RNA sequence: ACAGGAUCAAAUCUUCCUUGAGCGACUCGACAGGCAAAAAAAAAAAAAAA
RNA sequence: UUUUUUUUUUUUUUUUUUUUUUUUUUUUUUUUUUUUUUUUUUUUUUUUUUUUUUUUUU
């Protein structure tokens, strides 16, 4: 999967399809998120109050 | 077959005769009987030799989103230009990344690019530009057989949007390969389901009979919308597909129920594919029991439409291939020498059929317009007047069940909405009409014929006559107008209104058929009987004989009138170019009876005019008649004393089977 | 240039734009070449740009090279971008494959509501989505793409009754516009004298009788007869000919002052221009003398033939032309039948069934009139016979049983051929005859060694020589 | 209502070892009486089988909430089964990285010197 | 008039399992088992006459005379159509390039699509101890008698 | 590859010329297989489906 | 080029509207053995090396 992907992402490149820096946003807020969403569900596991989750986060 | 090309691309007078884009069908298709095939099961040995080297979970290649119709920017930079991209550009240029609907609705709170028409934030983006409910299933690949149908029909319920193709076909391809562990039931549900995504929004043919649904109101003067993308052409289903399913029906065939019987019927219909083995195994097992009845009306005219319609064309390729036998065959030597020396309609099982008519007419008040139409027309094919074959007794059922439905009949209940729906409903009056003209005309012949060796239908069909002239008068004026062939820089033709157009010209044909018929019909009764027989023959092969009267109609000779006047009125105002090809000969000969002990009529038929635009375009299609229509013609137009010197050039130096003999 | 070829199939797979090569290629008449490259064409057609296909398929079409693989492929990518190309690719794409006789009514159909949805938007006043920045056509079409898309149908047997009618009557107007025109700046604008000759062409080709289309373009003629070149007025006539009733007082009128000029404006005429001249002559009706009209024809063509004798480019009916020269006992002279006979050789290859009868009854005739000066015999063309009988022999699956018997019976009288395409010609009378239960009224061995040509070398016979 | 492999979220989850051959899903419906399912057996309860269609005696129940997992997991416990008795095990874990905590390896031992063990 | 199209000549030449030109018959010997069982199939379906074989699964195909008439007529055409077809294609081969596929000469496990395997050896070495025995005892002219270890006997040879 | 070209033009079945030697021959283009389990004198023996 | 005379009735028309056979855009379908045991798979490498572009011939 990973070779197709990288012939895949060269042949759109020469095509000029591909974009670099969209990708690297993507990938980044991802990565982001889920990061966020995860301690977001641990802070809420314990039960605390509204203000709390948002002072903490 | 070599030879076989070769003369059709020697051929100078076989064409492609088409009036219309839509006009146009797939090719019929015959498929074999299944067998074993131990072959290609060693052959799929050879396609999974490095298996096990290779990904566990998605070994299949990757979709790829279509192309752009423009070329991209130079240096790529979607992002820092800030335009608004649709779904398969962005996701071709973010790598195919998965955008949930959390993700894009985040990004588009920072970025104008995601803020495009189909980047819903409420739906996401597939991996592939799938959106708009798409993104929110699962690849068709991945989902166990259990779980396609309410696949399926989830996704029914969602040059736009383009990466569904890659959807569907995934999904296609899925059905075949678990053919053979899905419900027999549930099979015939997602073919269906197939089908309404492959030919949603379509026009059926002018000439056609069968057809799915019904036309309805959709919430343009005309309201018609036509695609050509959608085009009736377009084969919806692939034959690989019935293909392989062929098999899996013949094995549960008696699981089926009538309602998935019918759809069956239906999707092969539509499909254009037809299986001998399945149509016999079909016939065979359905019949009257003193079973049919179990069947609700609308579901049987649909069981019989898609089966007549199939056999007709089975029938037709059969005939084909018997003569194309021949030549396969060897011939030795010997056998030239010895040869040398020595040169020195009928488609339907009766008990089917009798079922069907009995059915018909224990059940003509349930029925509706369209579907007794459809039922009607479909059955009387068998019915012909050359002279295993029908019964009096089941034609006469027949008749007794229209006669029926004729004085049950409310006369149009929807107020007279749309257009489209207003003619098709006039042509499928007309269809009842030659109905009813076919069966009288076949049950008189077969007495007349029989006797010699040893119902009141007119009452219910004066009616349709009345309906249909005054419908073609109101539509034809309601109906907007357009430039005639007889007579920025551009004429305005809009191709939404030929349609209807054509319809309403079909509709008239089918009448000026079916009241010809009834006179030949009327004239058969009791000059002897041989010498009566005689004579129709010779009018229906198209030869000299006694000159036609019109006094024989008798009840029906006011109808006749205004049907002819209605008939004129449409040809002096809108020419003659719409006409149907198949029924040229009939609207000739309608005329023809119209001039007879005649008061004023000579002067508005001429002997632009009715006439003249008819015989423009009798001219004009030359080139697609047949030889029974040119002589008919050529019969006619002496009668009637027509003079012409376009159309006489044509009907002696342009065919060598009727000027070439006397 | 093999080295080339070579290594561009070898370094095919590295060719991001591969479409390019095939353009060029074809150009360059590689067929070879053009062939192989299929084999890596066919994985990337989902790959390529919708434009790029169009030009793919008319570069294998211009060299009549057919690939239905190829083609399936391209016509299932096309789907969904058929909807968004300009006029000039459909063109391109519909013309593709017209070249390689690709039967797609399917294609066909689609395309021509294409046509008639943007010409009923041109008509409406809409301006033009779409339209060295001029990168891409126009989306609306013109009367030259009709036209265009006509001829392609013409040729695909494509018989588009709706169509035509439209096509007719945006013809009609352009006429009756064009004739209301007052100084001669602004003439012939929107079409030109070459495009009623693709029409008439189109409409002739697909066998269409439209007496208000054809008399409507005739009035045009008759007017503006001084702008026609002769070869435009010569093609319009025959064809018109043969489907007008020339008896008709219409038609007449126009084909007496054609004919007219064409007399004058005949030594500018090829071959091909003065076989439609003869045909147009014989087809004539005029009203007055009659008689001296043929002769004249005749007695010229006849000697622009002579001068003519250097053509071998040009493509014309000689067997028709030769037919024609040899008419109500009409002897044709030496020099001329030597030459035609000498020109219908190359033809051979582009002779139809109904071509190779008409000519051997054209040589048929011709010696059946009898002897002439030296020729005791009268005049003969053995070498010309036995070609035909030949490539007749070869071609047995392409004839007509009763076309077959006139075929044999005038090769027989025309300066019967060798034994050994004499021999086998029985043979497959008989088997057809046979074969069809062929057996007229009217109609009331074993090859050896020596009978085999001697250049051959096929007999045990030792000749002295090197 | 989509099934639950198709979900975008799983609810909790339990695990089951060592179950006999002849087992289906309305046997471990019956076996899980009188408590709150994620949905219908056929979607709740899932059964583990190789290619070979061999099941492997591996199983998974779903559950309204973890309450009711944990409840039925204490409930549940040991519980004879056609002749064995299933072990329930927890199939979701807390989101803390308690994986990071990892205990102290021993810095000396003798083999030679200590009893003869198969621990790992 | 008219031009003459060439066509393609690529699937002729392209040999590989996606290709059906060029592996409509591939096994040799396989080949014919398909025929063979195509044979039995319609023969022992297509004409009922009460009895119910035991060859493949039941299918509700039709039983009327006229339908199984027309279904023959069928099954006779793509017969020949196949026949036809793999005569040309020999032809064309042999006539190319040379090449003959003649039937097997010998039983050989070769011919089955079978390894060579030291059982086998075995097998057919254990045959050709059974062959030689039954071969050499038709040519003696006594019969052994039954004898054991102590027992006296007397022998006469050559 | 009968792929290209010439000629008053070839038996069925190309009269003659070009392709430097049609890439040494055939064939493939999702082609090819190092390591692990198991087996294992060289060698051979497993279709895919947790 | 009217009157009139002669020739020809799908067999030979003063000539291909001309007689024959389109599967056409689709020749498309997973065999055998097998009461019961075991590894059936776990991982990696590999093809675009151009200046896509001198943007698709109004």
């Amino acid at each position: 999967t990973r070779f197709f992907h990288r012939k895949r992402l060269k042949w759109l490149d020469r095509t000029r399809q591909f974009d670099y820096c969209l990708a690297r946003r993507v990938f980044k807020s991802k990565y982001e998120e889920n990061c966020r969403r995860r301690k977001i569900q641990v802070l809420q596991a314990r039960g605390a109050s509204d203000a709390v989750i948002e002072e903490a986060n | 077959s070599v030879a076989s090309r070769i003369h059709f691309l020697n051929s100078r007078t076989r064409f492609q005769t088409a009036v219309h884009a839509s006009d146009v069908a797939p090719p019929f298709l015959l498929l074999p009987l299944a067998s074993p095939r131990p072959l290609l099961a060693y052959h799929h040995r050879f396609r999974t030799r490095n298996r096990k080297r290779g990904s566990r979970f998605h070994p299949h290649p990757l979709p790829l989103p279509p192309p752009p119709l423009s070329p991209p920017r130079s240096d790529a930079a979607h992002l820092f230009a800030g335009k608004p991209l649709a779904a398969s550009a962005v996701s071709t240029a973010a790598g195919q990344q998965t955008l949930p609907p959390p993700l894009l609705r985040h990004l588009q709170g920072l970025f104008p690019v995601f803020r495009g028409p189909e980047c819903d934030p409420s739906c996401g983006v597939g991996p592939a530009g799938e959106a708009a409910g798409l993104a929110l299933l699962p690849p068709p690949s991945l989902v166990e057989p259990r779980h396609l149908e309410d696949l399926a029909r989830r996704a029914l319920q969602a040059g736009a949007c383009k990466s569904d193709r890659l959807f569907w076909r995934e999904l296609a391809a899925r059905v075949e390969k678990v053919r053979d562990l899905l419900p027999i039931e549930s099979l015939v549900r997602l073919l269906t389901i197939l089908t309404l995504n492959g030919a949603s929004g379509t026009v059926r043919p002018v000439k056609q009979i069968f057809q799915a649904f019904e036309t309805q109101d959709e919430d343009n003067r005309t309201g018609l919308r036509l695609a050509s993308e959608t085009l009736p052409c377009v084969r919806p289903l692939p034959p690989r597909l019935l293909l392989a399913s062929t098999r899996e029906f013949l094995e549960d065939l008696k699981k089926l129920s009538p309602p998935a019987t019918a759809a069956l019927a239906a999707t092969f219909a539509w499909s254009n594919c037809a299986s001998s083995a399945l149509l016999f195994a079909l016939m065979e097992r359905w019949a009257w029991r003193q079973h049919l009845g179990d069947f609700t009306p609308a579901d049987f005219a649909l069981f019989v439409s898609a089966l007549g319609h199939l056999l007709s064309q089975q029938e037709a390729t059969h005939v084909k291939y018997s003569r194309q036998a021949r030549h396969l065959r060897e011939i030795s030597g010997k056998q030239i020498m010895a040869a040398f020396r020595e040169q020195k309609a009928w488609h339907f099982t009766a008990a089917f059929f009798d079922g069907c008519c009995r059915f018909m007419a224990t059940r003509a008040e349930s029925f509706s317009l369209f579907s007794f139409a459809s039922a009607a027309r479909t059955l009387v094919e068998n019915l012909d007047a050359v002279a295993a074959c029908p019964t009096p007794d089941s034609v006469e059922a027949l008749a007794k069940a229209i006669s029926l439905f004729v004085a049950s009949w409310d006369g149009g209940d929807k107020t007279h909405g749309r257009l489209a729906t207003r003619a098709a409903n006039l042509l499928l009056v007309a269809r009842l009409l030659r109905a009813a003209s076919q069966c009288e005309l076949y049950i008189h012949l077969h007495r007349a014929l029989r006797l010699e060796a040893e119902v009141d239908t007119v009452g219910a069909c004066k009616t349709l006559l009345e309906h249909i002239s005054c419908e073609l008068g109101l539509l034809h004026s309601e109906l907007e107008a357009l430039p005639l062939l007889n007579s920025r820089g551009f004429v305005h033709i809009s191709p939404d209104t030929v349609y209807v157009r054509n319809e309403l010209l079909a509709a008239a044909g089918e009448s000026a058929a079916a009241v010809v018929r009834l006179h030949h019909a009327k004239s058969l009764l009791q000059l002897s009987t041989g010498a009566r027989v005689d004579r129709v023959k010779r009018w229906m092969r198209g030869q000299q004989a006694e000159r036609m009267q019109l006094e024989t109609l008798g009840e029906l000779k006011s109808e006749a009138e205004h049907l002819a006047d209605a008939i004129d009125r449409v040809l002096r105002e809108r020419g003659a170019a719409g006409l149907p090809t198949e029924q040229l000969a009939d609207l000739m000969e309608v005329f023809a009876l119209c001039v007879g002990d005649k008061r004023v009529s000579q002067t508005p038929e001429e002997t632009l005019s009715s006439l003249q635009a008819l015989s423009s375009e009798i001219v004009r299609r030359y080139a697609a008649l047949d030889v029974n229509q040119k002589r008919r013609i050529k019969w006619a137009t002496r009668q009637m004393d027509w003079k012409d010197p376009y159309l006489n050039h044509c009907l002696g130096r342009f065919t060598a089977a009727v000027t070439r003999q006397r | 240039f093999r080295l080339i070829a070579r290594g561009i199939y070898r370094t095919a797979k590295r060719f991001i734009n591969l479409p390019r090569v095939c353009v060029y290629l074809a150009k360059l008449n590689a067929t070879g070449d053009l062939q192989d490259l299929s084999r890596f064409l066919i994985p990337q057609v989902e790959a390529y740009f919708p434009f790029q296909l169009c030009l793919l398929a008319h570069a294998f079409g211009s060299v009549r090279l057919q690939d239905k693989v190829l083609f399936a492929a391209i016509d299932e990518a096309l789907r969904p971008h058929l909807s968004e190309l300009p006029a000039a690719m459909l063109v391109k794409l519909t013309q593709g494959y017209a070249g390689a006789l690709v039967h797609n009514y399917g294609l066909l159909a689609r395309v021509s509501l294409l046509l008639q949805q943007r010409l009923s938007r041109a008509a409406t006043g809409e301006a033009d989505p779409l339209t060295k920045r001029r990168h891409s056509g126009p989306l609306l079409p013109t009367l030259h793409h009709l036209l265009a898309f006509g001829r392609v149908c013409a040729d695909l047997k494509y018989q588009d009754f709706g169509y035509l009618e439209m096509l007719s009557i945006q013809m009609q107007a352009a006429f009756r516009a064009d004739l209301a025109v007052s100084s001669s700046r602004e003439t012939f604008q929107r079409f030109s004298p070459f495009s009623v000759q693709e029409l008439v062409e189109i409409f002739h080709r697909l066998k269409v009788n439209d007496v208000s289309l054809l008399l409507a373009a005739l009035r045009h003629v008759q007017a503006r007869m001084h702008d026609y070149p002769p070869s435009c007025v010569a093609s319009i006539g025959f064809c018109t000919a043969q489907m007008l009733p020339c008896d008709a007082s219409t038609v007449r009128q126009v084909h007496a002052q054609m004919l007219e000029v064409l007399q004058e404006a005949v030594p500018l005429l090829d071959l091909c221009s003065l076989g439609q001249l003869a045909a147009f002559a014989k087809k004539a009706k005029p009203r007055r003398n009659r008689s001296a009209l043929r002769s004249s024809v005749f007695e010229a063509v006849e000697a622009r033939v002579i001068e003519l004798q250097g053509d071998g480019r040009t493509v014309f009916d000689v067997g028709r032309l030769l037919e024609l020269l040899s008419l109500n006992g009409r002897r044709v002279s030496e020099e001329a039948f030597h030459i035609l006979c000498r020109q219908a050789h190359r033809h051979l290859d582009l002779f139809e069934p109904q071509d190779f009868c008409r000519l051997a009854r054209a040589l048929a005739r011709v010696k059946c009139q009898g002897s002439r000066g030296e020729q005791s015999e009268g005049l003969q063309a053995s070498s010309l016979v036995n070609a035909l009988a030949r490539r007749t022999l070869r071609q047995e699956d392409e004839f007509s049983p009763r076309d077959f018997l006139s075929l044999l019976r005038s090769l027989t009288l025309a300066g019967p051929p060798d034994r050994v395409y004499a021999v086998p010609l029985k043979e497959k009378l008989r088997r057809k005859q046979v074969l069809h239960n062929y057996f007229p009224a009217s109609q009331s061995e074993q090859l050896l060694e020596s009978d085999l040509p001697p250049s051959s070398r096929q007999t045990p016979t030792l000749r002295k020589g090197r | 209502t989509e099934p639950i492999s198709h979900m975008q979220e799983k609810p909790a989850t339990l695990r089951l070892r060592g179950l006999p051959y002849r087992t289906t899903a309305e046997d471990i419906a019956n076996f899980f009486e009188g408590y709150s399912l994620a949905g219908p057996p056929d979607e709740a309860i899932q059964l583990h089988r190789r290619m070979d269609g061999r099941p492997t005696g591996w199983a998974s129940v779903y559950f309204e909430s973890e309450q009711e997992a944990r409840r039925a997991k204490q409930d549940k416990h040991r519980s004879y089964l056609h002749g064995r008795y299933i072990e329930i095990f927890i199939n979701f874990e807390t989101g803390e990285l308690e994986w990071i905590h990892q205990p102290q390896l021993s810095e000396n031992v003798n083999r030679k010197h200590h009893g003869k063990d198969n621990r790992g | 008039l008219r031009h003459r199209v060439l066509p393609s000549s690529l699937p002729n030449r392209l040999f590989s399992v996606d290709n059906r030109e060029t592996t409509r018959f591939w096994p040799p010997p396989l080949q014919k088992e398909e025929d063979e069982r195509r044979g039995a199939f319609v023969e022992s379906c297509l004409q009922p006459s009460g009895k119910a074989s035991l060859l493949q699964p039941p299918q509700c195909l039709p039983r009327a005379p006229s339908h199984l008439a027309k279904l023959m007529e069928e099954e006779e055409r793509l017969r020949l159509y196949r026949h036809l077809k793999k005569e040309e294609r020999d032809a064309a081969t042999l006539n190319k390039f040379g090449i003959w596929a003649g039937e097997p000469i010998a039983d050989t496990p070769a011919a089955k699509m079978q390894p060579l395997v030291a059982r086998t050896c075995r097998q057919t070495m254990r045959h050709l101890q059974q062959i030689e025995i039954e071969r050499l005892d038709k040519q003696r002219n006594f019969q052994v008698p039954l004898f054991g270890p102590g027992d006296l006997m007397e022998v006469k040879y050559e």
